[PDB]
């Protein structure tokens, strides 16, 4: 039906069935997450296998079958055979290293468990960064990605709990997202705070003048290198685009796009131009000596815009010689049979 | 499957408290741990520890609640090896194919 309510209920229901106790459960899972790492590493150590591979095989066995490996990540790990081979060596690890295997999985599990339980935390946080230009669901989701980030770095040895830790790692994720996706035309984080400061300033300036500040105040109040050109520029990028498709004129049935003209396209007038221009330029180009005419015809009209570098072996003296003597004989007979005079431009 | 335990009396629980009271994990003293009638698996003192901690110095702790979470699943302790289909479950103690 309507999307927000369903997800809210979705994770709120599961947290409702499994919130993490303040100390115990967060500590428990945390402890397991870390041992997973310590395990995977020692696993890489005795298998010679990359910690990245040991991490993806334990993930597959705990989070999903061949199905989840085949669709998400295209196909380099053989759906069945590949991952299984890896699992076999893990079994061969006697009593000592087998332990790490059993640990890695359970840790991976806790990771997931710790992640589930702390989903209300995200939503509660994400709840406040709402009207920034992102969908609540989008916001919660980015924030969610933030919590997963926190899970990777929390050190349970350092007594502080996951609550305060997740807050930061999430708030970071969200704000970034807000700055990265909110607009149609991307604007880096610095420009963003820049714009917030600009805005906040204009607010304090609105406070007493009764005059929506000329871009003079804004420069002053802002700080060190702020000038009119800078503020007019910033607020110009601050305005989001307009809907090329918006209700126009009297709102009846007016779509903002039949009125803008087109530039690349040669309006008939121009197609006729290029025809005579090229046919006449082509006639002249032929009645001349190739040596320096083509040089300047091709150097100017074929690639890019170098007198010396223009002619092949023959130096500058013959260039200027024929260039200026052929160009003038060409212009003065063209003066006789006036074809080009009526400036095609 | 129960979880954490406080300090009424300690008996039959997992390795957690083992290291705490060094008597049993340092040497074989868990039998003498039973105080005064032994003159006339886990069995600890009459009642001396009350935390979900590690005892270097009572540092890595967590005083709290003890859960009793009933898992409706069938627990197997000594499965055996029958090779008709690929070895299912487990061996006595050595091999664990599961």
């Amino acid at each position: 039906k309507i999307s927000t309510s369903d997800p809210v209920r979705q994770y709120l229901h599961e947290i409702g069935q499994v919130p993490l106790l303040t100390l115990e459960e967060e500590v428990e899972l945390a402890r397991k997450v870390e041992e997973g790492m310590e395990a995977i590493k020692k696993l890489s150590e005795i298998t010679g296998l990359d910690p990245d591979l040991i991490r993806e095989v334990v993930r597959a066995k705990i989070l999903g079958s061949a199905r989840v490996r085949h669709i998400p990540g295209l196909k380099e790990t053989l759906d069945p055979k590949t991952v299984e081979e890896i699992d076999q060596k893990l079994k061969s690890l006697p009593k000592e290293h087998k332990r790490y295997l059993h640990i890695a999985r359970e840790g991976e599990a806790a990771r997931q468990h710790l992640i589930e339980a702390n989903l209300r935390l995200v939503v509660s946080i994400a709840k406040k960064y709402t009207g920034r230009g992102l969908s609540f669901l989008d916001l919660i989701q980015e924030g969610n990605q933030g919590l997963i980030r926190a899970v990777e770095k929390f050190e349970y040895k350092r007594r502080f709990k996951f609550s305060t830790y997740a807050t930061w790692w999430i708030r970071q994720a969200i704000n970034r997202a807000i700055a990265d996706q909110a607009r149609t035309i991307r604007i880096p984080v610095h420009m963003v705070e820049t714009i917030n400061k600009l805005s906040r300033t204009a607010r304090q300036l609105q406070q007493e003048l009764g005059r929506e500040p000329t871009y003079e105040e804004i420069a002053e109040a802002m700080g060190p290198g702020w000038d009119a050109k800078r503020v007019e520029e910033t607020l110009k990028i601050a305005q989001e685009p307009v809907s090329l498709e918006t209700p126009i004129g009297d709102e009846k049935d007016s779509f903002y796009g039949d009125f803008i003209p087109d530039e690349h396209l040669p309006s008939p007038v121009d197609a006729a131009t290029q025809s005579l221009l090229s046919e006449e330029l082509e006639k002249a180009l032929s009645k001349l000596s190739e040596r320096e005419a083509m040089v300047l015809k091709l150097r100017k009209g074929l690639i890019d815009g170098e007198e010396v570098g223009a002619f092949f072996g023959v130096t500058r003296e013959r260039i200027r010689q024929i260039e200026n003597k052929a160009l003038r004989k060409l212009k003065y007979h063209e003066s006789r049979t006036r074809k080009l005079r009526d400036f095609l431009d | 499957r129960v979880e954490y335990v406080k300090k009424e009396r300690a008996g039959l629980r997992l390795p957690l408290a083992a290291w705490v009271e060094k008597e049993a994990y340092k040497p074989g003293e868990i039998l003498a741990e039973l105080p005064e009638p032994y003159l006339f698996g886990d069995k600890i003192v009459a009642a001396i520890d009350p935390e979900e901690e590690v005892i270097a110095e009572a540092e890595g702790v967590v005083h709290l609640h003890e859960p009793a979470s009933i898992l409706v699943v069938k627990a197997r302790v000594y499965p055996f090896e029958d090779d008709v289909e690929v070895s299912t479950g487990d061996r006595v103690a050595p091999g664990d194919v599961l």
